[PDB]
């Protein structure tokens, strides 16, 4: 029968929840006449009536931690520990609050207005797709709340840690478990992590191969979870939270466009999507796909013990259902994609290139059966024996979701010890021995001619070398005339050998619209997607490394449009843009319709050999700086994000409680017991903070079980009797459970995780994603992939220090400008008065590679990934912890340039932020290096400054006097200045900073002040 | 804590009658749950005394004995030929674990002469002679866990996987 | 067999020498020499072979056959070379 | 033959490490970012290596008349600065 | 019985495909393997002892007409046998004493196990005390302009040896103990040079245990894959499975075949030794016998230096 | 006809006397050619007490000890209580297997009771602070080795490879 009434699980407690409690004027409490959910009941008008006996006695106590922080008697009675004000504390930082103010539904009329806005978007849907209205509501319930200006509320002013939405979505996520146990029995946790993504992304000549590799990584997982989001609704994914998800919103309004919905209500929500889920650009309507791959190849799911095909939900039949299901769904996604590729190819047997796609797909189907990228799926289960006592929840029924989650991840660790590359699933013995290998091109005089993109698989298509290609492609199976060469040579550089998987990549990159095949997912038939793709022909141009090395030159040529193309207009440069092309590269769209043909190939014009005499002379006469061949590959990631999601303290002190300090926490007892109490006391202003710190004074110094609570029960029993409507007396035990929970935390050494924790984290993660997206585009970068914590973008070597500074400060949630509609503010993200938290306590590392535009992207990507993953865990710098110099691990910026390395710390305080004074210390050295870079450009300081510091370090390190080191650096700068009197004044907190290493081939100066000059040498080598 | 006895599971039964308790305490060591035996204890450096079943401690860090940890009293005929140690449950080599530890478990251990009368050499051994399998199942494996062949209807996934999982080292002495 | 004979030699610098490696070492130098694992200067066998090959191809611009046989071929049509150089290890620097 | 500890200081002291400059002709002043540093190995330095050769009737000619005539060759770059001349003494004395 | 392959200078063992100028607008590059695949050492020893009219299309039938059962390869610094140890993409040289307690270390629970593997691959690792990749960027110069060509630049990360180091392989035959001892081989790629040393060295082989160490890539019959990749966690404890190419043969000038293998340093459980025998036909046995002959399916006890082939 | 004693190296002076005879036997199975301390013995499942240095056997393979062999007798207030076993010179574990195989290996190991009155919370360590190296080079590594002071001219590298060749598991109780 029909079940899964989580629509009220999303509404049981309204977003008007904190003002109706401790009201200022008390109007809605008298104009609606068991106290405050009256409002939500009134809000229940669009769908089924509210069930009150299924989501407050469970799945609300189990979703968030408030049930265990406050106590299950003060949690519900909601009146015995009060406060006037209304704050909101960052989940990771209970230190900084907010001033909520009052822009919320007060009148009995405006609430009707918001109901009407929900209705007009939810009244055009019928009831045959019962699940589709819940689907769209899951997304727009917050977008409408914040679109109309309304600041969002915490779960309770007694503990302002979770925003009202994360609590709601968390109750909904737990409802998957609670329905599945009020029914017969089950409860599930499904995790999926793609095997070796770093190796897969590092496989491609052109950037248009990295882009589609990452896009496939995101899209295959999107295809497998399409089944779940349509089956059990969207709120089945606990990572990544799809509340601010571009892929999800795209799929959602595309499915809404499907089946027929008036194209007048589709816009009312498309504007919501384009403004907030995106940042204010609807190019995904002009590209027909979400422009950025943003799905992390590692997802989680809360699965219920139910299944369909009884036309409704029946109990699952076995305990191997979802593993097999996701495996077959994944392989099915890949096979559907390649089938659509072959269909779209046959639809264009002309154009040469697609003809080759045809005549190689038909030859290698038996080799394309295996997906180029496999996954690794684990699951953990639970039964009502664990969260029930035949009448209610158990005590320790809260520590279940943790113990299961902590369970699941451990399994992954086990499977991780063995890595099996995808190329091993093939069967290449009879091919590579008995010459059965299909070979479009020259049969290699030496066996079988390995590929050039993946470099590991035998190549199928062997483009000849560039000696005389036109007479070399016709007499071979590649071409048929002189016309196809101008389109085959357009996407296969002469000389490239291509494997089946690498050629499939090249073909998908020829036009990135077949990806919809996977983005929609059993939604349209493959032929229906292809027939759209073959209907419109708009070109999607992905840059190259050369197009990004030549950014500043294109810029300088749009500021001299006519003058620099007077002598031109015979070279197809000032040629008028004749097509309707567009790119996911925002800087490209910003130009092109600025006078210069940005579709040219710098490899063909000035990065070429037969030419560039012409172009050098041109750039010379018109005061144009001839370009540099170097771009910069920036890669980022958060540190100890797994440890974070597991609730550890390592993200807080990254360098002290390292990873083996949880194999035995007793050796780090002092630091955990200081930090956890510092956080717990600091979360919840109210009237309970004193109560809580008295509970901790009890726990502190191992005061025995309730042999001490008599010190504290007073502080509750004196207060429980401030209210009379309290029905029964239950204060004899709740004060015991409270310190039992607090001792549980302080003795396990980590905050116990709950679904609220996870949604609150992995929503801020996508918000930071949306922020860094607009950050990269500001610095003329090109986002290959950027999902939450990670990032992989190609920028010019000129705006990489600026970008690192800005992106680091923004990841903490602290900036200066608005980034679209995400107006970030000192640890929060203000979307038009809605304060969502951020990740200020989390450390983020960076790995910049200044690479020649012609370096092989395979090795560049491998070295970037290796530098990050290795250096971030092997180098230690002097950090101050509670006024005491210790050693730290993470938050470094590792620059490399063909043999020059440098590391730049970004924390200098091991708890990176505990106040609001810290938000300027963030990456405060990168702006020092910036200041120094803007002195050498102005010619005030000489570049000898970088080749002179050594004869000053040998004296500056043996020194223990600050005011002497200051004179010494001033003299090192004085001796190398060119103008009257420069002023650099290094901040004197960098002196004595000691970087170290655990004996790796990375060479690094042991002082930050020398890493600064090495970073400058790297940057300037980038302009060579 | 409730004490436990590591009993190697050899082809002989000169250890079968040493530990008595059937119910036990607040836990169990193995768990017969349709996957096989669980929490098999492996002691390295300690070969087996085939006759007069005991743990002959060699200094080779390579010989491994396969047995099981049984619950409770050693029949009180010990404290001269056996020895007692209390481990945190983390100093043991348990194999394909299922159950849950109690973070503290009294362990008793046999011991034989270090055999200064014959060259301490060794050979391997495996679970063959399919009839002697059920003989040790019904001799001691039921004297500790009698619920075998009683509630479980399966005979292959728990009862006929020992054929290659139990392999110990006999002195030939 | 297959290196039946060997001839060692000293490479005595007549002028200063620079054999670059890009910016290959963490040093105060922008164009360092070719370093060993121990940081001592060296001349890679590639540089030594290429330099002597290029020199001999112009100091005996008729023995192209012999030099191409021993020191290998340039164009794609090739065959096993039959004389190799070992990396020049620094022997004695002046002081 | 010095100890390895002080040897790698004496030797790193023998290596030449110059700073070179690129001058703006119209004002005979250094161009911004027109300064770098190099590293030559001193005159009279001695390197050691071996020529390993198979026997294929070209070696009998190569190692007999080509090699007998070699004394000076040019190694490495910057030969306009005159930084490549070197002398090969064969170990036959 | 034992053979020491002492490199005279840094060595290059490429592992991937093209290393030549093919795309006009990009440099090439390569990276060396720390331990040479046994195909390399087999081919070297074969090059030493060659007859010029045998085979011509087999490259290992006639090679096995020359070699004994080559046993796996590992490092030896000063009588300190270093052994490869591989995690997912992580490769470390660990001494002997850190392999005894290893099977128990991966069967420990979560934090203990991860701390152990971390200190092993990161702190008790000795790779970076003996070997560091030394990059060597080269160029091609066209005589017309005396300058680098159109991006004819290549970066080959060589293998620098920070100290006296050999490679240790054992060979059954003794008639060869004199015909390769004191030979200056052309070991490895890029035209590098090594020297051979031979001395009789008794080593114990016929030993069976529960956990083994892949001293050499364990080849898979290319049909048991679906029977193998499904239940991988039941055969190898830690390590790396991958698709490798057996190399490049000289007599035919062809890239050798491609086989899924279990790379060096991986830890295989005993349940695999029979499995392959269970999952191999009668003539693929005749082929993998030669494969094991040239030194591929080599194992080693984690408690003692006791080598063991698989199909033998 | 060759009996040796197994002696360990903690940071404690508690094995200050182990043998009645300054040399004991008549051959050496251990060598020092200035390159390394060859043929040093390690055993699994044996942690050590510091004061009255006694290897208390905890059967955790992650607990070992690196100790050298020396001949002699355990003060003859022992040898009825310490371990007395013979090994065939094919099972003994040895680092730097360059030395001698005597084909006769009797060994006496400090061996005590597990004493289940506490838990065996073990603790490893690595030696440093050459004063710690020296206060045992005085009492052991020169007491048994008249070879010392003969080649001891590069007297440091023979002591530097002491550091990374020894590590045990203490109980800190
Ligand atoms: N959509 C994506 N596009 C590109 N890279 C991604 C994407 N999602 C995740 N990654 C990266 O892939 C890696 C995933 O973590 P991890 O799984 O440890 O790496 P892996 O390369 O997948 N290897 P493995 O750990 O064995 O699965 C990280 O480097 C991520 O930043
Ligand atoms: N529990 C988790 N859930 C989801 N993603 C995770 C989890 N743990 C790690 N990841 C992500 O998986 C990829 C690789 O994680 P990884 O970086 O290896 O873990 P980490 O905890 O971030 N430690 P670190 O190496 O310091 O970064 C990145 O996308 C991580 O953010
Ligand atoms: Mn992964
Ligand atoms: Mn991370
Ligand atoms: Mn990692
Ligand atoms: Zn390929």
């Amino acid at each position: 029968e029909f079940l899964d009434y989580k629509i009220i699980a999303l509404l049981h407690d309204p977003p008007n929840k904190a003002w109706v409690i401790t009201g200022r004027a008390r109007n809605l409490t008298q104009q609606l006449s068991r106290k405050h959910e009256k409002v939500a009941k009134y809000i229940i008008n669009q769908l089924f009536g509210k069930n009150y006996s299924e989501k407050v006695d469970n799945a609300d106590k189990l979703a968030s931690s408030i049930d265990r922080y406050l106590g299950s008697i003060v949690y519900k009675e909601r009146s015995l520990f009060e406060n006037r004000s209304i704050f909101l504390k960052n989940i990771l930082l209970s230190n900084i609050q907010r001033d909520i103010g009052n822009l919320f539904p007060k009148d009995k009329s405006k609430l009707d207005n918001l109901i009407l806005e929900y209705k007009k978007l939810l009244n055009v849907i019928n009831k045959t797709n019962l699940i589709l209205k819940y689907q769209l509501f899951y997304l727009i319930y917050e977008l409408v709340w914040i679109d109309s200006k309304y600041e969002n509320t915490p779960s309770d002013t007694r503990n302002p840690t979770h925003t009202i939405f994360d609590h709601l979505y968390a109750t909904a996520a737990m409802m998957n478990w609670i329905l599945s146990l009020e029914k017969e029995a089950k409860g599930y946790l499904l995790g999926i992590d793609t095997i070796g993504v770093a190796d897969f992304i590092s496989k491609g000549r052109k950037t248009r191969d990295l882009w589609i590799s990452s896009y496939l990584v995101s899209a295959l997982l999107w295809y497998v979870i399409t089944w779940f989001i349509e089956e059990y609704g969207p709120d089945v994914i606990l990572f990544p939270s799809l509340r601010f998800n571009q892929f999800y919103a795209f799929y959602l309004l595309e499915k809404l466009r499907k089946e027929g919905v008036s194209e007048d209500v589709i816009d009312e929500i498309k504007e919501l999507i384009t403004k907030y889920i995106f940042n204010g650009d609807d190019l995904f309507e002009n590209l027909k796909i979400p422009p950025y791959p943003i799905i992390p190849g590692r997802i989680t799911l809360i699965l219920p013990g139910l299944i369909r095909e009884g036309e409704e939900y029946k109990k699952v039949q076995d305990d191997n259902c979802f593993i097999s299901k996701v495996k077959e769904r994944y392989n099915e996604g890949w096979r559907k994609l390649i089938e659509g590729l072959r269909c779209y190819s046959e639809r264009k047997r002309e154009d040469g290139f697609w003809n080759l796609v045809c005549r190689v797909l038909k030859l290698t189907e038996d080799l394309l059966q295996t997906t180029p990228l496999n996954i690794r799926v684990k699951q953990v289960s639970v039964t009502e024996d664990e969260i029930f006592n035949n009448n209610k929840l158990r005590s320790d029924s809260w520590k279940i979701y943790d113990n299961k989650y902590r369970q699941l991840v451990s399994e992954f660790k086990k499977s991780k010890l063995v890595k099996v590359t995808p190329e091993s699933r093939l069967k290449l013995f009879e091919l590579t021995k008995f010459d059965k290998l299909p070979q479009i091109g020259e049969k290699s005089k030496r066996g079988y001619e390995f590929c050039t993109s993946c470099g590991v698989l035998p190549a199928v298509v062997i483009m000849p070398k560039e000696d005389e290609l036109e007479k070399k492609l016709i007499d071979l199976g590649i071409a048929r005339d002189e016309k196809d060469v101008r389109s085959i040579k357009n996407m296969i550089s002469p000389g490239e050998r291509l494997c089946p998987w690498c050629l499939v990549k090249r073909a998908l990159g020829a036009e990135p619209r077949l990806m919809r095949i996977l983005l929609l997912g059993d939604l349209y038939s493959v032929e229906k997607i292809v027939n759209e793709i073959v209907s419109r022909d708009v070109k999607i141009e992905i840059p190259s490394t050369s197009d990004i090395a030549s950014i500043k030159t294109f810029e300088e040529m749009i500021e001299k449009k006519n003058e620099i193309c007077e002598d031109l207009k015979e070279e197809e440069v000032c040629e008028k843009p004749s097509e309707s092309v567009l790119s996911m590269w925002q800087w490209f769209n910003k130009n092109y319709y600025n006078g210069i043909n940005l579709t040219i190939d710098p490899e063909e014009y000035w990065f070429s050999e037969k030419r560039r005499r012409y172009y050098f002379s041109v750039f010379r006469r018109h005061r144009i700086t001839f370009p540099s061949p170097y771009y910069a590959l920036v890669r980022a990631d958060s540190d100890y994000l797994g440890d974070l999601l597991e609730g550890k303290l390592t993200p807080y002190l990254a360098g002290i409680i390292d990873s083996g300090d949880y194999a035995n926490i007793s050796e780090k007892k002092e630091e955990v017991n200081k930090l956890l109490e510092e956080y717990l006391v600091n979360a919840g202003s109210g009237s309970i903070v004193d109560y809580v710190k008295t509970v901790l004074k009890c726990i502190r110094e191992n005061l025995n079980k309730c042999s001490c609570a008599e010190k504290i029960y007073s502080n509750e029993v004196a207060k429980v009797m401030f209210r009379v409507n309290v029905e029964k007396a239950n204060v004899e035990e709740e004060v015991k459970n409270s310190l039992e929970y607090f001792e549980t935390i302080l003795n396990e050494g980590r905050i116990i995780v709950t679904p609220a924790w996870h949604v609150s984290i992995s929503s801020a993660l996508n918000r930071g994603l949306l922020v860094e997206l607009e950050l990269v585009n500001k610095h003329k970068g090109f986002v290959i992939y950027a999902g939450g914590d990670d990032l992989l973008a190609m920028l010019p070597v000129d705006e990489v220090l600026d970008f690192i500074k800005e992106s680091r400060r923004a990841f903490a949630g602290f900036g200066t400008e608005k980034l679209g509609n995400m107006c970030l503010e000192n640890g929060f993200v203000r979307i038009n008065n809605a304060y969502y938290p951020s990740l200020p306590i989390v450390g983020r590392s960076y790995s910049v590679i200044i690479a020649h535009y012609a370096d092989p992207l395979f090795f560049v990507i491998n070295d970037s990934y290796n530098l990050l993953e290795e250096g971030k865990e092997i180098i230690r710098y002097r950090v101050m912890y509670n006024g005491e110099y210790k050693d730290a691990k993470k938050d470094v910026a590792i620059f490399r340039y063909q043999g020059l390395t440098s590391v730049i710390p970004l924390s200098l305080k091991r708890p990176i932020v505990s106040s609001v004074s810290d938000f300027n210390e963030i990456a405060s050295i990168i702006d020092v290096i910036l200041e120094l870079k803007k002195r050498i450009d102005e010619g005030r300081i000489s570049v000898s400054l970088l080749y002179d510091y050594e004869k000053y370090k040998h004296l500056i390190v043996a020194s223990d006097e600050k005011y002497l080191t200051e004179f010494l650096v001033k003299d090192w700068i004085k001796r190398n200045s060119l103008r009257k009197h420069v002023e650099f004044t290094i901040d004197e907190k960098l002196y004595g900073v000691r970087l170290t290493i655990e004996n790796y081939p990375i060479k690094i100066p042991n002082d930050l002040i020398s890493n600064i000059v090495y970073t400058l040498r790297i940057i300037y080598g980038g302009e060579k | 804590s409730t004490q436990r006895e590591y009993v190697f599971i050899p082809i002989t039964n000169s250890i079968t009658i040493d530990v008595k308790i059937t119910i036990g305490g607040s836990d169990h060591i193995t768990n017969i749950d349709e996957r096989g035996i669980h929490n098999v204890l492996v002691i390295t450096g300690y070969a087996v005394d085939e006759k007069n079943g005991r743990l002959v401690p060699t200094l080779d860090p390579c010989d491994y004995v396969k047995g099981i940890l049984v619950a409770g009293t050693p029949q009180q005929a010990q404290s001269n030929d056996f020895l007692t140690l209390k481990l945190p449950a983390n100093k043991l080599y348990l194999i394909r674990k299922k159950g849950n530890i109690s973070d503290d478990l009294k362990i008793y251990i046999p011991y034989s002469s270090p055999d200064a009368r014959n060259s301490m050499k060794t050979k391997p051994v495996s679970i063959s002679d399919d009839t002697i399998v059920n003989n040790i199942i019904k001799e001691v494996f039921d004297k500790i866990y009698n619920i075998t062949q009683k509630e479980k209807v399966k005979i292959e996934k728990v009862k006929e996987d020992i054929k290659e999982l139990f392999s110990y080292y006999a002195l030939e002495q | 067999p297959y290196y039946a004979f060997a001839e060692p030699f000293f490479i005595h610098a007549i002028t200063h020498l620079h054999v670059g490696s890009g910016s290959s070492v963490e040093e105060e130098i922008a164009l360092p020499f070719q370093r060993d694992e121990l940081g001592y200067p060296t001349i890679y066998a590639s540089s030594l072979k290429g330099a002597i090959k290029s020199f001999l191809l112009k100091e005996f611009p008729d023995k192209r056959d012999v030099i191409y046989k021993v020191l290998g071929e340039d164009e794609n049509p090739e065959e096993a070379s039959l004389g190799t150089f070992l990396d020049a290890i620094l022997f004695a620097i002046p002081s | 033959v010095l100890e390895d500890s002080i040897g790698r200081e004496v030797i790193n002291r023998s290596l030449i490490r110059v700073r070179r400059i690129r001058i703006d002709r119209d004002k005979k002043v250094v161009e911004t970012g027109g300064l770098w540093s190099e590293e030559y190995v001193p005159m009279k330095t001695i390197f050691f290596s071996v020529l390993l050769g198979k026997e294929s009737k070209e070696s009998a000619i190569f190692a007999s008349c080509i090699l007998r005539n070699l004394r000076y060759v040019i190694l490495g770059g910057k030969e306009t600065i005159g930084k490549g001349i070197v002398e090969l003494r064969w170990v036959k004395d | 019985k034992r053979v020491l392959i002492k490199p005279l200078e840094p060595l290059m063992f490429r592992s991937q495909g093209e290393f030549e100028p093919l795309i006009t607008g990009s440099h090439t590059a390569a990276q060396s393997l720390i331990i040479p695949r046994p195909s390399t050492i087999a081919g070297m020893l074969g090059y030493i002892l060659f007859n010029k009219s045998s085979g011509t299309g087999d490259w290992l039938s006639d090679l096995t007409n020359l070699l004994a059962t080559i046993y796996g390869t590992f490092i030896e610094t000063n009588g300190e046998y270093l052994f490869p140890l591989r995690m997912g993409n992580h490769l470390a040289l660990v001494d002997q004493q850190h392999l005894i307690n290893l099977p128990t270390l991966l069967e420990k629970e979560y934090e203990r196990r991860e701390k152990g593997i971390y200190e092993l691959f990161y702190d008790k690792n000795k790779l970076f005390q003996i070997i560091n990749h030394q990059d060597r960027i080269g160029i091609s110069i066209d005589k017309s302009t005396r300058t680098v060509k159109e991006h004819y630049l290549y970066s080959a990360r060589y293998l620098a040896f920070k100290k006296e180091v050999n490679y240790v392989i054992f060979i059954d035959n003794d008639a060869i103990s004199d015909k390769i001892n004191g030979k200056i081989v052309n070991f490895g790629g890029e035209n590098r040079i090594a020297k051979l040393e031979v001395d009789d060295y008794k080593v114990d082989t016929s030993i069976e245990e529960e956990y083994y160490l892949a001293l050499s890539p364990i080849l898979i019959p290319d049909e048991a894959l679906d029977n193998f990749l499904d239940n991988i966690s039941d055969y190898v404890a830690m390590g790396k499975v991958d698709k490798i190419s057996l190399g490049f043969d000289i007599a035919n000038t062809k890239r050798k075949e491609m086989l899924t293998a279990i790379l060096e340093g991986s830890i295989v459980k005993r349940s695999i030794i029979d499995f392959i025998k269970n999952e191999i036909k009668n003539d693929l046995r005749y082929r993998f016998s030669k494969y094991e002959k040239i030194g591929y399916n080599t194992l080693m006890s984690l408690c003692k230096l006791a080598l063991r082939k698989i199909l033998s």
